[PDB]
């Protein structure tokens, strides 16, 4: 259904739909990667995968994993320049909010501000919509470890286990199963469901190079990203 | 960027203003309000609509709104519009105070808003107010006054007008039965049920479907009492007599 | 703010809303203005009495200072604002350069008003045509016209609003050389040009004539009403 | 001082139903008195009274643009302003312009709106309310109106009691204070009605 | 004005006199010193009245609507980051001095906030005009690990102190006892000193006083 | 069409024209190419000359943006010049401000930053240049880095803009550049863009080289004309 | 077509339409000629009369002592761009007490261009100049386009039938380097005469010549003052 | 770089004289999910139906019922994004009431405030409408107030009312009860029935949010208090 420049700008259409915000959603897709998040008991843990087309491009610069704050830390679904600068956006917002209030962001927090910017994106125009997802990884003290994913269109909630790219509605089927049955993961247990969710929807058995992890634990809450041959020993393992 | 944006201001080929005629036929399709002008007090009846079950009716008459001790207004047309303008015209009568110490007159207060409403037409490429609001009031100047005002921001001083649904109807019936230079607030609001009745497409006049306000000056205090559903109701048995006694005549 | 121009020349070199703005001018109520050698008339027609209407808060002439005095055509509401306008604009003449406004300041005034909404960006130009007459210290009557787009002409004798040329082609046939005279010939030679306008009601036409040496005073009903006879009898006289 | 320049004095206090303001009625610049009829008790409603003493550019100032304020809220809400509402309102007012204080202070004396019970309170020129339970006085005789309603104030108090207890204390005080005097009005209020007096007073 | 706090085993006890003095006469005998930041947090303020009373009501809204959208109760930590930061802009325009004590999930805490936007966080703080007198109390008499009685104690001892040693300071003694499971308020929770009985009736009868003029207006 | 009128309208399939039609741009520009060598990073712009008229240096593409960082640009030169003094700006902002010469990381994300905010507004155009940042330092070592008019800054150890960047990146593939002296990289930059020239497609060319490494002590230089013309005596020499 | 309408549109053939219509009005206007020597600069200008009674409109504007700019546009545009030019000369003149680099001019002058070609509703600047100075460095012509684009150019022509122009610049430009002033504006002068239609010649009314140089601050020859370069020319080879 | 941006109102007229763009957004309010209010005398009582689409998501994280103030709540139906933009408002002008008057806003009072909110985005130009409607309940005098906000910004106020898909379902079936006689607030029974009749697969605690306001203050009902009205419910 189509009234006027409805689906041309970030106005309202017969049937109350925003289509040009379910054009930002198919722009996260656009970009050809896939993210995977997992929370256990003890830790969260975030997966991607990086594919260096060229040799030439050095592996390190290109990284969808990004530390907002010592204790928090995300991966970046969809257009690269546009998920930078919502990466700039948070680690900001959380700088304000230490100095402003004293303590750190609470991971639930900085999903909202950073939600709460996307939505105002939608309700002027002048401002397209951004075409990136963000999902957050963090230990909050009483809540244990956390994981929350906005949407381009300013939705926000927490998430026990969920993806975002290409091929999602497998993913979230693959980790719907392994939910159910779940009975509290363990460290070694969350990277693996999460390794092994990528690697069967993407069906490719990707080697420790071509995959990013990076993991909180209640024992160490800073977030660290998984050096290649750390990543390797968890693959090989879910390959026994 | 031009290509998004409505003209709203610009002038037809005709010399018309699209965007305030197409206000103006809103207010049409908005509930009927009536006024009527006697000697002793000036009147505001206005048709309650929508009228579910399941509403608090605790707004002490929705359509009705006090400006100020000495004046009230009643609007047809978008409800946030009429939010807007009814709590700036009880900011202009305050201002208007504090500069003089003394209420401000009445036609004061109409000019006011409609040189807002009139701005908007003017400029800005910003939607008009589409509201038409009818005010009753008291000034030591000139006594009684009723007034309209349209969304373009003419204003008129009417005697009797009515700018709801069956406005035109309304009309006709109040001038051929306003008697000029007779007052007595009973017979302009028998009048005012009379007309009700023919404006209202349901039978009956039922009490909660219509609210009526009287301003009469009482002791130099002038009072804006609101008729209860008892007194209205017993005004509708008085429209209802009076037909049966049509009735017994035929 | 909205920050666009409203009024673009075309390709034919016209500024088409100003022309616009014109024709709101042409649909308005009629108005005639007359100068006589000491006394300035001035009047309107169209009051379309509805009986329940107040004919005070309708009335189409007024006065912006004792010296000068206005009468509209055209969009009513966009008036008012131009007339508090110009209101304001007298007394703060005299509080500036102390001294009365002269006629022309106040036509010039009201012209690069409307001139400037034709000049600005984002607001659609005034729908009025405007008579304004007064007298001069010197005491001599002035008469002037303001158009939509903002050009101001002195004239002895002029009409605006609806079936404004068949005024204007009456108020030159019929113009006396000493303007009339006597002051009830000049209020007649209007209270004719009445006659002249479409309804043709009398009492429906009403007429304020300033003496230009005191203040403006609105003709009484009755009083117009005599002057009506005058002309009924100059009818009579006339067979 | 500011305060003194115009001069002025405000009593309040509470009784068993009733609740009384007193004023005195001098308006004067510096020694010389001008009139002896200024109103410094004025009504914010049936039932509630505010009284303002202090500079008299002030005393004008703060009731009109309290007035301004107090009939959009009656308007805006149905209810008659309640007597802690009110405080709160001239509180608002005046800390706004804290940095260049309105020199008044003002003294509100009124009944409840739907329940009737008395509420008496006083404020400073930077806006601190103090709600009290027996008097509140605040004019250039304080310290004079203080020692007399110290002395005189009872518990519970009739209002005929309550009339001769204010009238007194102003009358007593206002004397010992050679910039405020010239009469004294007592406005009491009661649910049944509200009495305005003007006491005999020595006009020197 | 003595405003004291001591940290106790458990929670923060915050006690203040109830005493208002303008120039040199008492305007008010009961003024709460003690004010509402927080379900969890109170603060105890002397100084100008007014700015007390605003600043206090500025960080008890902004801690309300940042409790409600962090859905947790709130940290002293962010009612003193926010107090600190106010009272530094305004450069000591507003002078406030607030001894500012709440139980947080990290934690009983105390801290001190001066005028000029210095905070000390401490176990014992005293602030106001009779600030050195209940400094001497509790230089003497705080031992570290308290129980709730024994915190009681010395804070209302302090305060008595400042209300007996100094002219400003005086009238009843307020305490207010905030713990992780309790949160109590005691307004009047001890009354030094009371005035004396009336020893000679001053009554004046009814037509003691003279009318010049009288009005009556009926009322509803 | 009609989704492709603002960089403010997302086209349903899920992208940005504006932002594409603008990379459309670098690709109708010549070709610069720049390669990271072992001690440094060394650039070669081929600027073909339209009229024989023109002294030398005329719209030159190669910019000193900051005594340690150069630029060589690809796309309009009047939006490169531009972006040119953003960079600038944008190094003297921070030598001001923390006290030291601005790490090349943080100089291609605040330019990008700039680059991505033309994008998201309808008002502004997107930007219609590719530049390259290279810097040497002897505390973080030689690095390079390649924005496009989307936004994205990826560091690279060789890359080529322009009309032959396909073919300039197949033989840069072919360089051992981790390895290779930067004075034997200079020559090898020179083939590459004789062989990419087009020959009749473009009229005669000039050489543009510039060498930023441990030789020039950290300083971005224009190559010394010794240096050069030796390298484009090989490079004809190796075509032929 | 709906792609033409504004600067921030870009084609899906990636080029601005609004820049290229800029770019033709400099084509519709007068041609200009500006030359280089070692130690000189000359912009000689073909003056256009719109009526034989009126005076032909003035090309060659004074920016500073050491730099002068012909125009070959929409004129009211020049005077923006000009007027702007004499100011940063006057500034760089008043705090470093020093002649603005020929060269850094030109450089401001385009950043200027650039943001009107970019945001929205401002339109593209559309003049085309040819600035000739005297600096440290030496002699200077540059050539802006529309565009924002500077180019640095030893000869150079604008305007209509300015190809004409270029093409003898470009076959006698070895020779420039190397000659007095009088030559450099007997070539410069020759390139004009090439721009000029055959029928029409030029005459001490429509041309205007400028020099700058090491002893020589802008001076704008023209009239009687021009008839001296006049004389002593070939006749024209048609 | 665009600063403000667009200053023309995206509503005009139309030449019916109905604004166009409001009542598309009153069609995401009708598309959105079921959201039921009832007023007992005792107190009023809000419901909204919250189905997660998977079990991945956490319930807990995200309230559909939200508490403004100590003694106001709102539901919402249509799109949350803009909900919780209002939600932030309202707080903000709630506590302004607080600071200048030092009395808990009165519940009408907060609604007009929020509706001017929305009432602005209309006439202001660049803003959609917003896309959501709000069933805000409040206890000041005792008293319960239940009252609902368009889009446009008209506030009414509703003993009972229900918004959402089969909306007009909804409101029948609660006009065959709603008798208003209730003293107590067994209406939770009632709203949960509503919010039953329109259910899908089935109620769970997880599954529907409700939040009571009652004279001791807005609660929202615990998911333990949830689950036992959603036992034993009739
Ligand atoms: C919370 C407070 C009641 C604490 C109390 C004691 O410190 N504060 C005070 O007593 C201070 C004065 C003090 C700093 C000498 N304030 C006051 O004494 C009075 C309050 C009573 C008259 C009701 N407020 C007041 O207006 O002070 C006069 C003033 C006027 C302008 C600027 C600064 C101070």
């Amino acid at each position: 259904s189509s009234a006027g420049f409805d689906r041309h700008i970030t106005i309202f259409s017969p049937e109350g739909r925003l289509y040009q915000v379910e054009y930002a959603f198919k722009a996260i897709n656009q970009g050809g990667l896939t993210s995977v998040a997992v929370r256990g008991k003890d830790c969260a843990v975030i997966v991607t995968q990086k594919k260096v087309p060229d040799k030439l491009l050095d592996s390190s610069t290109v990284t969808h994993l990004f530390k907002i704050t010592e204790n928090i830390g995300c991966v970046m679904t969809g257009m690269t320049a546009d998920s930078r600068s919502q990466v700039q956006r948070a680690r900001y917002e959380a700088a304000n909010w230490k100095y402003k209030y004293g303590y750190e962001i609470p991971v639930d927090m900085l999903c909202k501000r950073i939600a709460d910017i996307s939505q105002v994106y939608t309700q002027n125009a002048e401002m397209r919509p951004l075409g990136c997802c963000m999902i957050l990884i963090g230990i909050d003290e009483e809540q244990g470890p956390q994981v929350y994913k906005c949407d381009p269109a300013g939705y926000y909630c927490g998430f026990k286990a969920t993806a975002a790219g290409v091929k999602q509605t497998e993913s979230t089927s693959f980790l719907e199963k392994k939910v159910k049955k779940k009975f509290d993961w363990t460290f070694e247990q969350t990277v693996e469901t999460a390794i092994t969710c990528l690697s069967t929807v993407l069906s490719i058995d990707f080697k420790p190079s071509e995959i990013e992890v990076g993991v909180v634990t209640v024992e160490n809450p800073k977030f660290r990203i998984l050096t290649e041959a750390e990543i390797d020993a968890h693959l090989v393992a879910l390959a026994e | 960027s031009r290509r998004y944006d409505s003209r709203t201001t610009i002038f037809s080929p005709e010399g018309r203003l699209y965007q305030v005629e197409y206000a103006m036929e809103a207010i049409g399709h908005a509930g009927t309000c009536l006024g009527i002008l006697a000697n002793d007090g000036v009147l505001l009846a206005a048709e309650r609509r929508n009228i579910h079950k399941l509403l608090d009716e605790v707004f002490f008459s929705e359509k009705i709104y006090k400006l100020n001790e000495d004046m009230a207004c009643s609007v047809a047309g978008i409800t946030s519009d009429a939010n807007v303008l009814t709590n700036e015209l009880r900011l202009i009568a305050q201002r208007y105070l504090l500069q003089y110490q003394e209420p401000i007159p009445c036609e004061q207060l109409v000019t006011a808003l409609c040189d807002i409403k009139q701005a908007y037409t003017q400029f800005g490429g910003k939607r008009p107010f589409g509201v038409s609001l009818l005010y009753i009031g008291w000034d030591k100047h000139y006594g009684f006054q009723l007034y309209q005002s349209d969304p373009s921001g003419n204003y008129g001083g009417w005697k009797a007008t009515c700018i709801g649904n069956n406005s035109a109807a309304a009309v006709s019936m109040l001038k051929q039965d306003y008697k000029e230079g007779e007052m007595t607030l009973k017979s302009a609001l028998a009048l005012a049920i009379k007309v009700l009745n023919k404006t209202m497409d349901v039978s009956k006049l039922s009490a909660e479907k219509v609210e009526i306000a009287t301003l009469t000056r009482e002791n130099g205090k002038t009072v804006i009492r609101v008729l209860k559903q008892k007194e209205v109701e017993q005004l509708i048995k008085k429209h209802e007599e009076e037909e049966a006694k049509a009735e017994r005549e035929k | 703010s909205y920050d666009r121009a409203i009024t673009v020349f075309s390709p034919d070199g016209h500024l088409f809303q100003v022309e616009y703005a014109q024709e709101a001018v042409k649909k308005g109520s009629t108005a005639v203005g007359v100068r006589g050698r000491d006394i300035v008339v001035l009047g309107v027609e169209k009051k379309s009495v509805a009986k329940l209407q107040d004919e005070r808060t309708v009335r189409k002439i007024c006065a912006l200072d004792d010296n000068v005095c206005m009468a509209f055509a055209g969009l009513t509401a966009d008036a008012r604002i131009v007339i508090n306008r110009a209101r304001v604009e007298c007394q703060s003449h005299r509080l500036t350069v102390e001294d009365p406004v002269t006629v022309e300041y106040i036509t010039r005034y009201i012209a690069s008003l409307k001139q400037r909404y034709t000049q600005s960006n984002g607001r659609r130009p005034f729908g009025i045509s405007a008579l304004i007459v007064g007298f001069d210290f010197d005491g001599t009557p002035r008469l002037y016209q303001t158009d939509p787009s903002g050009t101001y002409h002195a004239w002895k004798a002029n009409a605006i609003g609806r079936g404004a040329k068949s005024v204007r082609e009456f108020l030159e046939k019929n113009y006396t050389d000493e303007a009339i005279e006597t002051d009830d010939l000049t209020i007649k030679l209007v209270i004719k040009a009445l006659l002249e306008v479409v309804q043709s009601g009398g009492k429906n036409i009403e007429l304020a004539v300033m003496r230009r040496d005191q203040s403006l005073k609105i003709l009484n009903p009755e009083e117009i009403e005599k002057y009506v006879a005058e002309i009924e009898k100059e009818k009579e006289e006339n067979e | 001082s500011i305060m003194s320049y115009n001069g002025g004095a405000v009593m309040a206090m509470k009784g068993k139903n009733c609740v009384a303001i007193a004023a005195d009625r001098r308006f004067g610049i510096q020694a010389q008195m001008v009139t002896t009829d200024f109103q410094k008790i004025f009504p914010m409603g049936d039932r509630l009274y505010i009284g303002l003493a202090g500079l008299a550019t002030d005393v004008q100032t703060v009731a009109q643009r309290l007035k301004f304020r107090l009939n959009l809220y009656e308007l805006k809400e149905g209810r008659q302003i309640k007597p802690y509402t009110l405080m709160s309102m001239v509180a608002n007012l005046l800390y706004e312009k804290r940095f260049g204080p309105y020199y008044t202070e003002p003294v509100i004396a009124g009944l409840d709106p739907k329940t009737f019970k008395p509420f008496i309170c006083s404020l400073d020129l930077i806006g601190c309310p103090m709600v009290t339970d027996d008097f509140v006085v605040s004019g250039t005789c304080a310290e004079q109106m203080y020692g007399m309603c110290e002395s005189l104030w009872e518990p519970n108090m009739d209002p005929d009691h309550l009339f001769e207890t204010i009238s007194q204390a102003m009358l007593n005080a206002v004397d010992r204070d050679a910039v405020s005097g010239m009469g004294v009005i007592v406005h009491i209020i009661e649910k049944d009605k509200i009495t305005t007096r003007t006491l005999k007073a020595r006009m020197d | 004005t003595t405003i004291a706090g001591v940290v106790y085993k458990d929670g923060i006890v915050l006690g203040a006199d109830t005493r208002a003095t303008e120039g040199m006469v008492v305007a008010d005998k009961n003024c709460s010193k003690i004010h509402f930041i927080s379900p969890n947090i109170y603060c105890c303020g002397a100084g100008t009245a007014a700015d007390t009373d605003m600043t206090t009501q500025l960080i008890s809204s902004n801690l309300e609507l940042h409790s409600l959208s962090t859905g947790r109760l709130p940290r002293v930590v962010t009612a003193n980051r926010m107090l600190k930061q106010m009272l530094f802009r305004y450069q000591g325009y507003i002078g406030a001095a607030l001894v500012l004590g709440g139980v947080d999930v990290t934690g009983p805490h105390l801290y001190s906030i001066y005028p000029h936007g210095s905070t000390d966080k401490l176990p014992y703080v005293t602030m106001g005009s009779g600030s050195l007198a209940a400094m001497a109390v509790f230089e003497d008499k705080f031992r570290p690990d308290m129980e709730e009685e024994e915190a009681k104690n010395l804070v209302s001892e302090a305060i008595a102190a400042g209300i007996f040693n100094d002219l400003g300071s005086g009238s009843n003694i307020d305490l207010c006892v905030i713990s992780k499971n309790k949160l109590d308020f005691l307004r009047p929770y001890t009354v030094p000193n009371k005035k004396g009985t009336r020893l000679g009736r001053y009554r004046c009868e009814k037509g003691t006083t003279a009318v010049l003029t009288e009005k009556i207006t009926p009322l509803e | 069409t009609g989704y492709d009128l603002s960089a403010s309208t997302f086209s349903p399939d899920g992208r940005v024209f504006q932002v594409e039609y603008a990379m459309k741009a670098v690709e109708n520009s010549s070709t610069a190419i720049g390669i990271r060598c072992k001690d440094g990073v060394v650039f070669g712009v081929e600027k073909l000359v339209l009229s024989k008229l023109y002294e030398e240096g005329s719209n030159k593409r190669l910019f000193n943006v900051d005594r340690h960082v150069g630029m060589a640009v690809a796309g309009l030169l009047a939006d490169a010049r531009s972006l040119a003094d953003i960079a600038r700006e944008e190094a003297s902002n921070f030598r001001s401000n923390f006290g030291y010469n601005i790490p090349l990381k943080h100089l291609a994300d605040r330019v990008a930053m700039y680059v991505h905010a033309y994008t998201l507004y309808s008002a502004v155009r997107p930007f219609g240049c590719s530049f390259m940042l290279g810097s040497y330092s002897v505390n973080d070592g030689a690095q390079l880095y390649m924005i496009d008019p989307s936004g994205v800054s990826y560091g690279y150890w060789g890359c080529a803009i322009g009309k032959a960047r396909q073919a300039a990146k197949t033989e840069i593939e072919k360089l051992q550049m981790k390895e290779m002296t930067c004075r034997d990289i200079v020559k090898e930059v020179a083939k590459i863009i004789y062989i990419v020239h087009d020959e009749v497609k473009d009229k005669a060319f000039e050489l543009e080289l510039s060498w930023v490494g441990e030789l020039t002590n950290g300083r971005h230089e224009i190559v010394p004309k010794d240096i050069r013309e030796e390298a484009e005596k090989y490079a004809k020499e190796s075509l032929k | 077509n709906q792609y033409d309408n504004d600067v921030t549109v870009w084609s899906p053939q990636g080029r601005i339409h609004q820049i290229e219509y800029a770019m033709e009005a400099v084509k519709q206007g007068s041609a200009t000629v500006g030359l280089k020597s070692k130690t000189h600069a000359v912009l000689v200008a073909l003056k256009r009369a719109q009526s034989e009674l009126a005076a032909h409109q003035k090309k060659i504007l004074h920016v500073d002592n050491h730099i002068g700019i012909s125009i070959a546009g929409l004129t009211a545009d020049a005077r923006l761009l000009c007027n702007f030019m004499r100011q940063e000369c006057l500034d760089s003149r008043f705090v470093f007490d020093r002649p603005l680099p020929v060269s850094r001019l030109v450089s401001l002058i385009g950043s200027k261009t650039q943001i009107p070609t970019q945001r929205y509703g401002r339109r593209p600047y559309g003049v085309g100049l040819l600035i000739a100075g005297y600096d440290d460095m030496g002699p200077h012509i540059f050539q802006t386009c529309p565009s924002a684009n500077y180019f640095d150019c030893r000869a150079m022509s604008i305007g209509a039938r300015s190809q004409s122009a270029r093409t003898y610049l470009e076959r006698h430009m070895s020779e420039f380097m190397e000659c007095n002033l009088n030559e450099l504006v007997k070539h410069g002068l020759r390139a004009l005469r090439e721009t000029l239609p055959a029928e029409q010649d030029l005459t001490t009314k429509n041309v205007s010549i400028g020099i700058v140089g090491k002893d020589l601050e802008f001076t704008i020859y023209d009239d009687d003052d021009v008839s001296p370069f006049l004389e002593g020319l070939e006749e024209r080879p048609q | 770089m665009a600063e403000r941006g667009y200053s023309f109102s995206l509503t005009t007229f139309s030449p019916s004289g109905k604004l166009v763009q409001i009542e598309y957004a009153l069609a995401a309010v009708a598309g959105g999910a079921p959201s039921v209010g009832i007023k007992a005398a005792n107190g009023v009582v809000l419901a909204t139906e919250k189905k997660q689409k998977s079990i991945l998501y956490d319930e807990r994280s995200v309230h559909k019922v939200e508490p403004i103030t100590k003694h106001i709540g709102l539901v919402y139906s249509g799109m949350g994004p803009d909900y919780r933009v209002l939600v932030h408002r309202a707080r903000k002008l709630a506590q302004q009431y607080y600071l200048v008057y030092q009395e808990p806003i009165p519940t009408a009072q907060l609604v007009q405030r929020v509706a001017s909110v929305m009432q602005e985005y209309t006439q202001s130009g660049g803003v959609r409408p917003f896309g959501v409607s709000l069933l805000i309940c409040g206890w000041n005098e005792g008293r319960p107030y239940l009252f609902q906000s368009d889009p446009s910004g008209a506030y009414f106020a509703w003993k009972a009312t229900a918004m959402g898909k089969n909306y007009v379902n909804g409101k029948t079936f609660l006009e065959k009860r709603y008798n208003e006689d209730l003293e107590l607030e067994d209406a939770i029974h009632t709203a949960i029935l509503t919010l039953k009749e329109s259910f899908e697969g089935q109620m769970t605690e997880d599954n529907i949010e409700v939040g009571i306001c009652n004279e001791a203050g807005f609660r929202r009902l615990t998911p333990t208090e949830v689950k036992d009205y959603l036992a034993a419910i009739a």
